[PDB]
């Protein structure tokens, strides 16, 4: 279909935007060689529970 | 899109060694893809440079192959 | 036109921070522009960064299209 089709692309397409741009908020609020701050970094829960919603569609985008 | 990548690699290291913000970071970002070569905000880490390196590296992959595309198609009507 | 455009906003904001000259501006405009990245004029300031940063995107618009413009009229007779 052409319709349809494009309207799946537009789909996982405005989905990977809200990921990236939720990624900005959590970085905004968080604030020898460290790697305390690099791995271990307090995400913030509200927007870590979007991006897991997010994850699971587009890992059933990829399985259809 | 590698623009972002590089911001947020580099920024999330920095938090080990001086912590630069995301204005100062793509400021840097930006200034390595185009360049230029300020070097007034600069990666103080162990890995931040190997990211860094990877961010040139990477761009020099890239940014010739899209230029290259780019006059490829620029090289070869009545609008509504 | 660009040069001048940049020496004035860069100078302009950084009466907030560190005042340059107009003499030590136009160094760092057209060493931004030619590529070169001495960085030892810079910015230091929450605008006069994003400005730079715009100076350098203008420039990375402009640069190459006039470039490409002038060779293609340079490859294709007597004076009074």
């Amino acid at each position: 279909n052409q319709r349809s089709s494009l309207r799946i692309r537009l789909f996982n397409f405005s989905l990977k935007l809200l990921t990236c741009l939720l990624y900005i908020v959590r970085v905004l609020l968080d604030n020898k060689i460290n790697w305390s701050h690099i791995f271990w970094v307090d995400r913030k829960l509200p927007l870590w529970a979007v991006q897991v919603s997010i994850a699971l569609i587009s890992f059933l985008e990829t399985m259809l | 899109c590698l623009v972002f990548t590089g911001t947020c690699g580099i920024q999330h290291l920095e938090r080990a060694g001086e912590k630069l913000s995301l204005f100062k970071s793509f400021y840097f970002c930006i200034v390595t893809f185009s360049t230029v070569g300020y070097g007034d905000v600069t990666p103080k880490i162990w890995p931040s440079q190997l990211l860094v390196v990877i961010m040139i590296c990477v761009a020099l992959v890239v940014l010739p192959l899209q230029f290259e595309e780019l006059v490829y198609l620029w090289m070869e009507n009545y609008s509504r």
